[PDB]
RNA sequence: CGGCCAACUACGUGCCAGCAGCCGCGGUAAUACGUAGGGUCCGAGCGUUGUCCGGAAUUACUGGGCGUAAAGAGCUCGUA
RNA sequence: GGGAGACUGGAAUUCCUGGUGUAGCGGUGGAAUGCGCAGAUAUCAGGAGGAACACCGGUGGCGAAGGCGGGUCUCUGGGCAGUAACUGACGCUGAGGAGCGAAAGCGUGGGGAGCGAACAGGAUUAGAUACCCUGGUAGUCCACGCCGUAAACGGUGGGUACUAGGUGUGGGUUUCCUUCCUUGGGAUCCGUGCCGUAGCUAACGCAUUAAGUACCCCGCCUGGGGAGUACGGCCGCAAGGCUAAAACUCAAAGGAAUUGACGGGGGCCCGCACAAGCGGCGGAGCAUGUGGAUUAAUUCGAUGCAACGCGAAGAACCUUACCUGGGUUUGACAUGCACAGGACGCCGGCAGAGAUGUCGGUUCCCUUGUGGCCUGUGUGCAGGUGGUGCAUGGCUGUCGUCAGCUCGUGUCGUGAGAUGUUGGGUUAAGUCCCGCAACGAGCGCAACCCUUGUCUCAUGUUGCCAGCACGUUAUGGUGGGGACUCGUGAGAGACUGCCGGGGUCAACUCGGAGGAAGGUGGGGAUGACGUCAAGUCAUCAUGCCCCUUAUGUCCAGGGCUUCACACAUGCUACAAUGGCCGGUACAAAGGGCUGCGAUGCCGUGAGGUGGAGCGAAUCCUUUCAAAGCCGGUCUCAGUUCGGAUCGGGGUCUGCAACUCGACCCCGUGAAGUCGGAGUCGCUAGUAAUCGCAGAUCAGCAACGCUGCGGUGAAUACGUUCCCG
RNA sequence: GCCCGGAUAGCUCAGUCGGUAGAGCAGGGGAUUGAAAAUCCCCGUGUCCUUGGUUCGAUUCCGAGUCCGGGCACCA
RNA sequence: GCAUUC
């Protein structure tokens, strides 16, 4: 990437919900290969939110991507030997990637005895705006605030 | 280590296998067997000037063809030397042998007769200059050479740190595999030492 | 008997013992140290030290210099 | 703006007085001392006072130099041109001497707004007698003296004449073109710049404003330091200035220019360099190498990157180079010469740890010349994993798979050298294009070779099975079949070749079509000129040195496996995206002869027994995997996680598993709750994760190494920051 | 000699209530560096001078001893 | 911002 972008790597669309957020999100749970477990793991989860709220899963996993979606974010940069924390815009794609490795980590960190029971959970309560996710998208947006005025950098 | 000997760089495309035979068990007795005959004919005709020696097996028949520059010195008029060698070969062989004592075309052509008559004349106190520069022209004047280089190193001149000088007329492709290149290495025998001298002769492209 | 500067190798010690006018030679392979063989220059002399001139156009009359190498007074006026 | 004196103008800073008005102001890379809240900063009005004069204003003017810029007035110095009225060589330079002489400093008396040595605090830092911040005294200003130094520089003394031009600009004269516009143009005199000849110079450069060609006068130099110092003297209020040595010490100290290297210089580009991500290491246990410490020995080598699961692709004996002890000497192993043989060499017995010793049986061919052999006794000599990789060859790492490194013949320079190789554009690339005192060439780059991805043709066993027959209690199992695979031979295909837009109708570039593939398709092999006196005398070889009753050589036992610690590379974990049990699916590559070994039977199992069949596309390595998928169970617990350690009982290899092998079964059940500062790998079939095979090898310390397939991510805005 | 105050980690210093031994530097092991220093991260180090007494218990509360800082040793 | 030495 010193001679410029590269290209993105075409993603499919789920068999089971025809969303390519859903594939995007079983990406995220993929550990070392085991793209089957992971898989399950999301459809699970997806049946856990559809029973516990009655509506359609797919619906409930967009609205809670957009609660905990960063619309703005700190890049720090060295300037004089001081460090400062400088606001910067999130583009779409940036934004979704980080919604949903926020949801996945925290999940990963709950209480709930199996991954699908704490996946599930963080998606619903995402959606409700309760989760750990939804903090970490408010504490991102308040550092960014917090340093509006070293936003003239514009790097 | 910087290059590849040029030979096994090309083994496969544009020189060829020193031996020909096929063995599945006897490979590795066949191998020992070849040791030692290349062991007795490298320690016998030093001053007849042998390019190179291919053995052939097959049964019990060894066929060995050596590539001398004279092969006067190699084959006595009344047999004596070719009879003397047969007599070490059989006998270290177990079999029958038949030496086909053949000679070289264009002597100075061929890259290790080349270094033998480099360290041969350093061998004799003889400037390694001089040396050099002898072998260099008398190879391109023939007339496959396109190119060649030759290179000594050690105690060049009898001088205590070690020098590696090399001297090169024309064009020598070593990176090329389709190119023809002759590559010939002798070890010098002096008061100080050992001196190497390698030659690279380029003569010409193969395709096949 | 290294180069100036005519005349080279072996052995013995290996940064030691020593050499040297200058540059510099000795650190277990020295044409420079010590000895030997050989060689060179001189010869009833040959070397060394001291002293003066030369080379030294390096006090330059013959025969040198002063932008940056050493060298134009900080600048004027004016007496011999 | 030449100097001197007097008077005077406005902007701004500071302070003061008074409004308005609050709680911050001020300062830095970031802060703090500091000023405020007792009324600051800010804003408005008035007053005081000192210093410097924005714009004009320039590489412009004036002055001997130092220097000189608000305005006005007064007094006063110099310069230039025109006219030749006047004097008639009255000129030039000048040892000494005299005068002027930036800034700092000094004396006396004033003044003191701002600035500011010293001096305080604050900050930074290991320290910070500094740089940065807040304050702040002499001084900076005036009057009159003193001082007499500056890179007081054009680092270039003054006067005069001469020696191509071109082009700016300041001050005068004049001719023409004519509007008479006038920076119209010419000539001429006097300044001040730039560029360039000739000539000069070591070069840099100077070049009518000389550092050129010459004449007159003055000053000054004579290797670097000691030293512009001491002593003496003169001058000064002082500071100090001026004049000015020697001893002693060094073989140089210097000027200019050249090629490199380097920079906390610049420009332009790269690389998992960073950033964006994903998974690790540093914490625990164990494996392995190393340091250190032990030891009789713990053989030797490697030991920033580029040593440390490295030489070792295989240390119980052997290996083995080490230690202890026992033996042995032309030797464990060669070959030439003397001197005696007739045998050597086997196979057994006993003694010994074995080496070995001894004793019984066995035992030679041509032909008399010997031969092969040794009884063997000597003598040359063998043999050293003894030393020096800083004497070496060969082989290797490394920068870096970076794009660079050079030569021939011209040309430029006194020369080292330069040019080519720079410049503009472009590329992964010194890749190519366009220029171009260069024109070409060589080693590198690229391509040729291997492997992987597509198709065509040829061909059917041991491989494949569609269409036809015959068998299964199992399968291409079997008759057979070329049709699909596959194997291996030959060939086609990728060329920026084609189309559209960029472009020097150039390189090359961005996109599209077609195609299995697109722009060096992916990955190997391939390492220029050199560098590190890199590594290796222990693979081998080798100069020189050393040992030869040992530093050679045979053997038994021990060591290389030590252990209070430390480092490095790994493996297994800390669990539920998991553990355990049951069922079930899908690989590639490779190996096999005193070897791989199937069935069956016996063992819980390692394994035993026995041996079918295979030198293998055939047979064995199950019909070859694990992760995976389905089901059940455990339920967040140091546990049904973990599997270290230790007790008991076994198997196999081997002469032999004490030191010191692997594996199996029963029991045991440690640390470990995701790891401090810090640090590593990776850009797609990659990382992560899962098994399989091979080399070495009787067995294995293999978790190592080399390789094979299975499942398969995330992210890359970008070049500000770190490394190269 | 008299009157005070001392005596704690390798060094310089806090602590005191009768139930403690804590700071800075040094030292040791990591990290950073080509390597030192500086810096950063984990560690270790005490008859609390000696001495007896009180107390369930003493660095601490008493008396004594040794060593060391202070203020005094004067008038004829 | 800071960055001493061989
Ligand atoms: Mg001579
Ligand atoms: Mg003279
Ligand atoms: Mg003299
Ligand atoms: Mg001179
Ligand atoms: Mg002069
Ligand atoms: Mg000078
Ligand atoms: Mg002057
Ligand atoms: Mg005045
Ligand atoms: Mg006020
Ligand atoms: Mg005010
Ligand atoms: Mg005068
Ligand atoms: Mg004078
Ligand atoms: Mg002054
Ligand atoms: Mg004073
Ligand atoms: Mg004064
Ligand atoms: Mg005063
Ligand atoms: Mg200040
Ligand atoms: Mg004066
Ligand atoms: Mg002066
Ligand atoms: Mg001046
Ligand atoms: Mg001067
Ligand atoms: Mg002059
Ligand atoms: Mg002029
Ligand atoms: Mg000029
Ligand atoms: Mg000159
Ligand atoms: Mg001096
Ligand atoms: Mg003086
Ligand atoms: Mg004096
Ligand atoms: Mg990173
Ligand atoms: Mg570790
Ligand atoms: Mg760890
Ligand atoms: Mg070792
Ligand atoms: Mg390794
Ligand atoms: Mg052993
Ligand atoms: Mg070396
Ligand atoms: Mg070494
Ligand atoms: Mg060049
Ligand atoms: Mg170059
Ligand atoms: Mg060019
Ligand atoms: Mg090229
Ligand atoms: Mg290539
Ligand atoms: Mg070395
Ligand atoms: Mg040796
Ligand atoms: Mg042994
Ligand atoms: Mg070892
Ligand atoms: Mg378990
Ligand atoms: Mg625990
Ligand atoms: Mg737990
Ligand atoms: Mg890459
Ligand atoms: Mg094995
Ligand atoms: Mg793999
Ligand atoms: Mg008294
Ligand atoms: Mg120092």
């Amino acid at each position: 990437p010193r001679k410029g972008p590269a290209p993105k790597r075409p993603l499919v669309n789920d068999p089971v919900y025809g969303s390519q957020l859903v594939t995007q999100l079983v990406n995220k749970v993929l550990l070392e290969g085991k793209k089957s477990l992971a898989e399950r793991i999301v459809y699970g989860a997806l049946e856990q939110a559809r029973e516990k709220t009655g509506t359609d899963p797919v619906v409930t996993l967009k609205r809670a991507l957009d609660n905990v979606k960063p619309a703005l974010e700190v890049r720090s940069r060295r300037v004089g030997g001081a460090t400062y924390q400088v606001p910067v815009e999130v583009r779409p794609d940036r934004s979704t990637t980080l919604a949903l490795r926020w949801l996945v980590n925290f999940s990963r960190q709950r209480r709930e005895k199996t991954m699908v029971e704490r996946l599930a959970n963080e998606i619903l309560d995402a959606s409700n705006g309760l989760g750990a996710s939804v903090k970490r998208r408010e504490d991102t947006h308040k550092m960014a605030e917090a340093n509006r005025a070293f936003a003239h950098y514009r790097w | 280590g910087q290059k590849i000997n040029p030979h096994g760089f090309r083994l496969g495309i544009t020189t060829e296998w020193k031996s020909r035979w096929y063995a599945d068990k006897q490979y590795k007795d066949y191998v020992k067997e070849d040791v030692a005959i290349r062991k007795l004919l490298a320690t016998g005709l030093e001053r007849a000037g042998i390019a190179d020696v291919e053995i052939e097996r097959t049964r019990d028949r060894v066929r060995v063809d050596i590539h001398t520059a004279r092969p006067g010195i190699v084959i006595g008029r009344r047999g004596t030397e070719a009879d003397r060698i047969r007599a070490d070969l059989e006998k270290l062989t177990g079999k029958q042998v038949q030496l086909n004592i053949l000679e070289v075309k264009n002597p100075e052509s061929q890259a290790q007769l080349v270094a033998q008559g480099v360290a041969e004349q350093l061998s004799n106190r003889v400037a390694f200059r001089r040396a050099m520069r002898k072998a260099i022209q008398s190879a391109m004047r023939q007339p496959n050479v396109k190119g060649i280089r030759v290179q000594c190193s050690g105690r060049l001149g009898g001088a205590e740190m070690s020098r590696s000088e090399f001297y090169r007329e024309g064009r020598v492709p070593l990176h090329t595999l389709r190119a023809d290149i002759d590559y010939g290495l002798y070890e010098a025998k002096t008061t100080f030492g050992r001196i190497g001298v390698k030659v690279w002769i380029y003569k010409g492209d193969i395709v096949g």
